[PDB]
């Protein structure tokens, strides 16, 4: 029981957080409302206080004399599904015979779409992000010609065997899902549910993965979290002989059923390095483009 | 005890030294009790 | 509430009313310490010079909250921010801010 | 009526008298976590007042060429008071923030610093200039306790963003002939319930010059800025021994 | 400046439990304070003097 | 609000401390019951487990045949008031002509009842006690005879100046309780109040009335508790001349109105100093009487 | 159905098949301090999980001689986990206790230890001897810390007093052919609502050998005794910076 006064009117404990916007139905854009002069002492739309922190709520009517407009224009194009549901090049695995990098006929890919610029910018806009995703194989040779090849694709979660060879005995893929197809055939496609540990999957995260210390030789690890890394994507040519074509293999992925959190400004430095936000010192260049004068155009 | 959080900022031709007066008293939940005499006694010899 | 001679260290008889008032000033951004006295309103000290003290002096034993209210008596356009902290007891003179 | 205030939460009552509203991130006040979003077990310790108070940790000084500075949350505390001890007993800690930012100067002064508070800020370096070398930044640049740390390029923020685009999260800004304070409340953010204390700092604080400080010749050239903060609903979980790191 | 003395109360300034006080005022009453007996004379009558 | 589980359910807070036993009216002594021979299994009141804290609850109706026996005896004599409220000595105050000690016709004494044995031990059969007193003041030579002398007896609480002779303008008295008696008088006699800061006065107070380190020099404090220092007592003889007579004054003390708590074990060693439980080393003797066998009376 | 028990507190468990019952000291289990007795104006704290739970904090050896030892409270635990830091950390204390004696040995071996709480124990000094010099008890002695300390002269508890009243104290008793152990749950004991817990001991654990233990060449010689104790309803105010002492 609780008897003494502070217990009983305390708010320790409240778990509904208090919000204080809500979120209004918005298929078109704001119409336009007739206005007219107005010569008003007390009255100043125009004026703002940036310093508070909320952008201006001056509209087009109170500062000039506007007519009616019926906006009928769509926002539907510029929700998360519509922007992010296309789907890019995330991975690129080469399978090439006489070669330095997988010339054994089976290659190990781990699952990180930043690589890329083009998609790795558009999702850096999100901290977390939670969606499910489809994933399309195209696979060629390095013309882009096809070839009666028959490859395997198997998904390796963490912990599972990663295949050693062409041969390994890990291709026996009796509960890691394998997907078997030819380069004739159309791209192999499939859908990935949301695997993250983690409520969602965030492209940046300020700590480390472990407790200690973090000297120089471990600060490789700032940056790094498990509830980022899905596993590995692997690829092998199907028999225990040599292929007798190179391959290449482009990995695309088209995201859907996406949900956001906490916008983040937008990248403006080359990318350099898939694990992290490095730049290149010396070339800090402006976000855009320049001129001589302020007074010309 | 009393800090400084920021700094004294004065423009051109105020002065850079100003003053603090503290005044007390007590709050409303303030008792005394057991009635004594004050340790000062503000005489010397008889008052004549 | 009556004056508090936080300043208590003057003893010539032309600067005792000096006593009635201390110094701010611009300093080195150090957070820097301004003053100290102790809270206690019937011990010798800043708090004699009050009507409370006094009057505590005819009383053994007390009990309540006590407040001091500084008043800043600069120029106008003189600006700053203090910070006044309570020791309660057991704490030492707090060394830094 | 909207330029004066009060904030008091523990034992401590800050005060302003040229404020400029409060703001109060992606609109949601800190809650404590729910038993739906809870996945650990353990009966949390609620410390409440000893915990939740405004604490003064640092003070910086403003300077015509100043570049800007950014602390980590919650690693500033880590080691300060009873928060810091709750932090180091408990593996899990969650908690909002009250940050209250202070510099005052004189009607004679200007200049302006934008006050942001941007999760997950993860630092990069300049990787060797040319871009070729892989470098790493120490573990005393991404948490540098509670003297913070000074900015080598803000216009990029110190990670390959522009600061441009910082007002994209909560935010003010001290303008000298406007306010002489920034105050920003803070709750969770996380993709999990509870969190360490000490390998992830959630977001950090910048206070960077985007209006250049200036004054003439005679005027108190020492402009300070202190930075005051208050832990709000702080839970611990997870109780074994103290540890630092 | 206007005279009077501060309003701020303890609630108001920090967090405050609550607390019943039955402290006596009684003693400070002017009958208490006044209603003890003191000296305020002295009359000598020596013999040679 | 309180919304999750274990804060609605918590007992945090509850003042009302649950008591396990409760006091039942007693004003005589427990009658005794008729009983008869008891000859069964699993009853076996005399059996006990001492391990367990509690004293045995054994009966003599459980114990042997009893008659039936109506007692009326009181319990009465037993209660606190009536082993307390028994005037004795608990201070000496000297006042010789020509001597070592007072020879300026004033003193000054300390209140503490523990510089005398009787009373002492009595008090200390309890850590905490309450209550009110009446004082007795009887004063003569040190032979008993009854001199014409005027006294001053004066109540200097803590703060208020303690007299320094027998002309300080202390004892002008206008604020602190004097009492003006003649030796010829009957004893001086008042009622005091219960007076400390605390609940209640405590003859034992295991700690250190400040902070700070705690060194050699300063154990002389250990134990003392400023509650429990009500102040001194000043005696004078009314005038600016010496008296023509050496005087004694005896005090003695009659609690009233008393409540205790935490009984505690009864000194056995005799008593040394009035501040602490300081005993003779060299001289630790036993409780009571000894005998040369257990076999033998 | 007695003999058997679990004490659940916190995240400790502590479990005995040969318990003698549990002492409820002078009949009143701990209870937070209420409105009406409470005089300090401050909002308190209650740790509660984080604090109120089982510290096993010293062992002892007990031998065919020993005297007897006594450790002070809340002393023995002014520098433990985040009780410790509480205490610390605030000028006022409050709290109750359950304190777990234990001690086995074998159906072979006997001995009976008294264990006992004594309020406000006050030690004493031998007097030079001769009872003409003025001793003191140093800090060392009055505030032993965890380790406690071993009494001089147990017959009189370096009091003054006969250890042969003790037992009008709460206790329990250690009969190796009948338990292994003793429980005595303790109520806040002071004639005020709170004090600090590192200037004043509400209590004295006391655990004296009364009938010498014993065995036979080949039995286990050493038969421990460890303390384990956890703080109980407790509540602190007056914050500041820490403090050791
Ligand atoms: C959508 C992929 C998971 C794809 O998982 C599979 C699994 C099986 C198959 I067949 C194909 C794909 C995860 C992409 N993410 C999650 C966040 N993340 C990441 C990368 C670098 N730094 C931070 C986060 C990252 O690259
Ligand atoms: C009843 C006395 C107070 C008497 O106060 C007055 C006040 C005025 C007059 I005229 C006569 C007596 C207090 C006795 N006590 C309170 C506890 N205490 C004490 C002494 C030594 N060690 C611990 C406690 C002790 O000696």
């Amino acid at each position: 029981g609780d008897r003494v006064a502070d217990v009983i009117e305390s708010s320790i404990g409240d778990s509904v957080s208090r919000a204080l916007t809500h979120a209004l139905p918005a298929p078109t854009g704001q119409n336009t409302q007739v206005s007219s002069h107005r010569l008003d002492t007390g009255k100043v739309p125009a004026l703002q206080a940036a310093e508070i922190g909320a952008s201006s709520n001056a509209s087009d009517e109170s500062m000039i004399e506007t007519r009616c407009v019926l906006n009928s224009h769509s926002t539907a194009e510029t929700t998360l599904d519509s922007f992010f549901s296309r789907a890019g090049l995330v991975g690129e695995i080469d399978l090439p015979l006489k070669g330095t990098t997988n010339p054994n006929g089976y290659a190990n890919w781990d699952i990180d779409i930043t690589g890329y610029a083009q998609m790795r910018r558009k999702v850096e806009l999100f901290t977390y992000m939670r969606f499910d995703a489809e994933f399309t194989f195209v696979a060629c040779t390095p013309t882009g010609e096809v070839v009666p090849q028959l490859l395997q694709y198997m998904f390796v979660p963490p912990g599972a065997p990663k295949p050693d060879s062409r041969e390994s005995l890990a291709w026996q893929t009796a509960t890691n899902p394998s997907v078997f197809v030819k380069l004739s055939d159309p791209p192999a496609q499939v859908s990935v549910p949301f695997m993250s540990p983690a409520s969602a999957y965030q492209w940046f995260y300020d700590g480390y993965p472990t407790f200690g210390e973090h000297k120089q030789e471990k600060d490789l690890e700032y940056g790094a979290c498990p509830n980022n890394m899905m596993g590995t994507f692997s690829v092998r040519t199907v028999g225990t002989s040599k292929s007798k074509y190179p391959l290449v293999v482009r990995i695309y992925m088209r995201m859907k059923h996406v949900r956001a959190w906490i916008p983040r400004p937008m990248r403006n430095q080359n990318y350099l390095f898939k694990a992290n936000p490095n730049y290149a010192g010396n070339s800090i260049k402006p976000t855009g483009a320049s001129r001589t004068a302020i007074t010309t155009l | 005890s009393i800090w400084y959080q920021t700094n004294y900022v004065v423009p051109i031709g105020a002065p850079n030294t100003a003053y603090i007066i503290a005044l007390a008293a007590a709050q409303k939940n303030f008792t005394m009790k057991l009635c004594k005499d004050a340790s000062d006694i503000l005489q010397t010899g008889t008052i004549q | 509430e009556t004056i508090l001679e936080v300043n208590n260290v003057p003893t010539n008889a032309t600067s005792l009313m000096e006593r009635l008032r201390f110094p701010v000033s611009a300093q080195a951004g150090k957070g820097e310490l301004c003053a100290v006295f102790r809270a206690d309103p019937g011990r010798n000290g800043p708090w004699q010079s009050t009507l409370l003290g006094q009057l505590c002096g005819y009383y053994t034993q007390w009990s309540g909250s006590l407040e001091v209210t500084f008043m800043f008596t600069g120029s106008f356009m003189a600006t700053g921010k203090m910070l006044i902290a309570y020791t309660p007891p057991g704490g030492p003179l707090p060394k830094d801010r | 009526s909207d330029r004066v205030a009060q904030l008091t939460i523990g034992n401590s009552t800050i005060t302003t008298q040229e404020a400029a509203n409060i703001i109060v991130g992606y609109g949601e006040w800190p809650s404590y976590c729910s038993d739906s979003d809870a996945t650990a077990v353990d009966k949390p310790t609620r410390p409440d007042v000893s915990v939740n108070r405004f604490y003064t940790l640092d003070t910086k000084l403003w300077e015509k060429s100043s570049k800007g500075w950014y602390w980590k949350f919650p690693d500033v505390l880590t080691e300060t008071g009873v928060f810091g001890q709750n932090a180091q007993f408990h593996y899990l800690y969650r908690s909002g923030f009250c940050i209250h930012v202070q510099c005052n100067a004189s009607k004679f002064h200007q200049g302006a610093l934008l006050v942001a508070v941007l999760p997950e800020y993860v630092i990069g370096t300049v990787a060797g200039g040319t871009g070729t070398e892989d470098t790493h930044p120490p573990y005393k640049q991404t948490q540098p306790g509670a003297d913070g740390f000074e900015l080598q390029h803000p216009y990029v923020l110190d990670a390959g963003i522009p600061i441009s685009q910082l007002t994209v999260c909560p935010h003010q800004w001290i303008n000298l002939r406007t306010n002489n304070c920034a105050t920003i409340i803070v709750p969770y953010i996380n993709a999990l319930p509870f969190d360490s204390a000490l390998n992830h700092c959630n977001f950090g604080l910048l206070v960077v010059p985007i209006s250049p400080l200036d004054y003439d010749q005679g005027a108190t050239p020492v402009i300070p800025i202190t930075i005051t903060l208050a832990p709000m609903c702080s839970e611990f979980a997870g109780l074994r021994q103290a540890v630092t790191q």
